């Protein structure tokens, strides 16, 4: 298989960036593709082997490289605000066909780092008109007040990760979408039967997981350091 | 530039060691029943081969049994359209306008070796397809004709040398006569 | 000048028929096939196709090719939401290459209403249900 | 075994180690078509009147190189390191054309039953070593799965000159001289 460290960095305008891939297939050729809403599957750089590095289709300020048969890193000597996207690998080779690609890496650069926050997670309980009518139970979570958009949400009963009747916001929503930051906001849906929200001994919980500024980040301001975190809030039956 | 395309060869899942991979392609009567044959080598032993008549990819030895099941899962599709699309192509789009269109004109001359030995030195000619014949005075000589083998130079040409065993009376009307096709027109070369 | 992908956006009817077309230069090719990107996920392959033929069917997935065309697309039948992904086109040389080696990639492509409320474990969101389905925003 | 008008060798990599060594080259009817040079990634067509019609993309002799690392690899191990048995080289001195003196003519030295793929093939007047004027072929393919090569030597027949072809290969106890005399 592939990976790729980071999965999701978060960058400061005017840094050097650094993204590895690693496949184990034994394989021959590695690629960098950048994937865009609007603009497709894009190819920054590639290879054919543990040496030489070849320009891809958008190669404008990605200066790639690849020093072995496992490892190709692509790099971004000067950030700027559209260097901002999802970055993909992918391997493949001896002798082919089909594409091995990555799990995936969201990337983030800013102009300045003032309107940076973490998620506040209100897990919200149904009413009892719903548990009469519809025999059956809806607990619902949101998020609200982060910057930036890209955080992954999940549901927990019995310390157990639970995937069954989740609906969730398969994209988030600007908050004044007028404005030019200003802060995302996210939902969240999760149900059972109403023989689960009743009784005590079954533990729901909702949990965002945000990916804000890591260990070594250069912090200004007096309010508490935007971290990347996890995030979150409980009920019983 | 018309592009020549290769055949696939599939990975895998004071001492010396070698590996060899021959992929062939066998035409007979145009391109009208090609058959496709690739081999893989240990040093010398071929231990797995696909071959287009059988179907799928079999061992040759055990050193393949393994080797069969895997290939014939994440290749085989591909493998039997190779036929089709690079043994095919390849032939009816580069050999033709090359190959296949090479006549080198032959290169007839005769002289004495050391009773003596008269040899007709049938050169520089390409296919390898070719007929020479001893007369001496008008009807064809049988006895004291010792041929080499068809000589291959490599570089796309032939040679091949015709020997006559005569002895000289008079003067005498010898006749090294030669018949390629890239000769219309039979050479015929005179010796005293 | 490569492949065009189309269409760009499609909705589909739970149960419906859904298909891809593409097209390409590129010249004759030998190689196209289809990649199918999961929600917020990697592309992962789903079915491919050669000049060898013009039509393979394969658990569920329908592809065809015409060379002569520069054509070829993607169709499925009985379709579901487990079919909802982002797509993706790509065409190559099959082999040898070259320049035109490999990809490529195209741009991509009980109705029973209620309203229940939810309070706090006080701070107050409602819903919109059953038109599963269910959405919130709020001002 | 196997009958046919034509035979296209279309694709023939061979790998081999320890120190590395590789050969991807094609054939038609026993004539190097041409073979892919490993280090500068370029074609290297066998007469270039063949250069100007049809292109081979070099870096499809490396893929095919690629993978015949890989599954050197995996046999070697799998034979349980059966390492190969070192082959005697035979060799023939011959020439083009009829010989003549003064008229410049190629000596020809054709090496068969090679293996592995590494000899040494050299050329002597009067047992002084000689380089200039000499070309050499790629490694060509037989069917028990050896190899034959040659190589060529531009002269001007004379008198007296002395003519030896020098094989040096493993399976040799002490360097083979072929000797040619006009």
């Amino acid at each position: 298989a592939v990976t790729q460290s980071p999965r999701n960095k978060v960058a400061v305008t005017g840094g050097k960036v650094t993204l590895s891939c690693d496949q184990t297939n034994n394989h021959n050729n590695m690629y960098w593709y950048r994937q865009d809403t609007g603009h497709g599957l894009r190819l920054i750089h590639y290879s054919y082997g543990a040496g030489s590095t070849e320009k891809g289709d958008i190669p404008d300020g990605y200066k790639a490289s690849r020093p072995s048969q496992k490892e190709f890193s692509l790099i971004l000597e000067l950030a700027t605000p559209s260097q901002t996207s999802v970055y993909f690998c992918a391997s493949g080779g001896l002798g082919g066909d089909e594409q091995y690609f990555g799990p995936g890496t969201r990337l983030t650069v800013l102009e300045d780092l003032k309107n940076v926050f973490p998620p506040e997670v209100a897990v919200f309980e149904p009413s009892e008109a719903e548990i009469s009518h519809t025999q059956k139970a809806t607990l619902v979570c949101l998020a609200t007040g982060f910057y930036p958009d890209h955080v992954e949400l999940s549901w927990w009963v019995n310390g157990k990760e639970v995937h069954s009747g989740v609906c969730t916001d398969p994209q988030p929503l600007k908050e004044q979408p007028a404005l030019n930051d200003s802060r995302y906001a996210l939902s969240s849906r999760l149900r059972v039967s109403a023989t689960f929200w009743q009784n005590p001994r079954n533990h729901f919980r909702c949990q965002v997981q945000f990916y804000g500024l890591s260990e070594n980040d250069e912090w200004t301001q007096d309010r508490a350091k935007p971290v990347t975190q996890i995030v979150s809030a409980e009920a019983w039956g | 530039l018309v592009e020549r395309l290769y055949l696939v060869c599939g990975g895998e899942g004071e001492r010396h060691f070698v590996h060899q991979f021959k992929g062939e392609c066998y035409f007979t009567n145009g391109t009208q029943r090609i058959r496709l044959v690739t081999r893989y080598i240990y040093n010398r032993e071929e231990y797995l081969r696909f071959d287009s008549d059988v179907g799928e990819y079999r061992a040759v030895t055990e050193l393949g049994r393994h080797s069969a099941e895997y290939y014939n899962k994440q290749y085989l599709e591909r493998t039997r359209a190779e036929l089709d699309t690079a043994c095919r192509h390849n032939y009816e789009e580069t050999e033709v306008p090359t190959s296949l269109r090479r006549l080198e004109q032959p290169n007839v001359a005769i002289s004495l070796s050391r009773h003596n030995t008269l040899v007709c030195s049938v050169t520089d000619f390409y296919p390898a397809k070719i007929k020479v014949r001893w007369f001496r005075n008008g009807q064809e000589e049988t006895v004291g004709v010792s041929s080499t083998q068809l000589i291959r130079n490599g570089d796309w040409t032939f040679q091949v040398l015709v020997m006559l065993e005569m002895t000289p009376h008079q003067g005498e009307v010898y006749t090294c006569h030669v018949e390629h096709p890239s000769l219309k027109s039979p050479i015929t070369v005179e010796w005293r | 000048e490569q492949v065009e992908q189309l269409p760009s956006i499609l909705r589909v009817q739970e149960g419906s028929s859904a298909s891809i077309n593409c097209s390409y230069e590129d010249s004759a090719s030998n190689y196209f096939p289809w990649y199918k990107q999961e929600p917020g996920e990697n592309p992962k392959l789903i079915i491919d196709i050669r000049s060898n033929m013009e039509r393979k069917q394969t658990q569920g997935l329908i592809v065809l090719l015409d060379k002569k065309a520069k054509r070829f697309s993607l169709h499925i039948t009985d379709t579901q939401p487990g079919d909802s992904a982002m797509y993706f086109c790509a065409a190559s040389r099959r082999g040898s290459g070259g320049s035109n080696y490999k990809l490529t990639f195209g741009k991509g492509t009980n109705p029973d209403p209620a309203v229940y409320q939810l309070r706090d474990s006080d701070k107050s969101v409602c819903l919109f249900t059953d038109f599963s389905n269910s959405a919130v925003a709020w001002s | 075994d196997i009958e046919a008008d034509h035979v296209g060798f279309y694709g023939t990599t061979v790998y081999q180690s320890p120190g590395d060594i590789g050969q991807y080259t094609h054939e038609f009817d026993g004539d190097e078509l041409f073979y892919v040079d490993l280090d500068k990634k370029k074609t290297v067509w066998r007469l270039p009147e063949f250069g100007q019609l049809i292109l081979f993309e070099p870096q499809g002799g490396l893929q095919n190189i690629a993978a015949e690392k890989h599954n050197l690899g995996i046999l070697t191990k799998r034979s349980n390191f059966t390492p190969a048995t070192n082959e005697a080289p035979q060799a023939t001195v011959f020439p083009k054309s009829p010989v003549l003196l003064g008229q410049p003519n190629t000596l020809i030295c054709f090496v068969d039953n090679i293996f592995p793929p590494v000899i040494n093939i050299t050329w002597l007047r009067n047992s002084k070593s000689v380089t200039d004027g000499v070309y050499e072929t790629s490694f060509l393919v037989n069917r028990d799965h050896s190899f034959h090569k040659l190589s060529y030597l531009t002269f001007i027949p004379s008198d007296d000159d002395i003519y030896d072809c020098k094989v040096e290969h493993w399976g040799l106890e002490e360097p083979v001289l072929k000797h040619w005399e006009p």
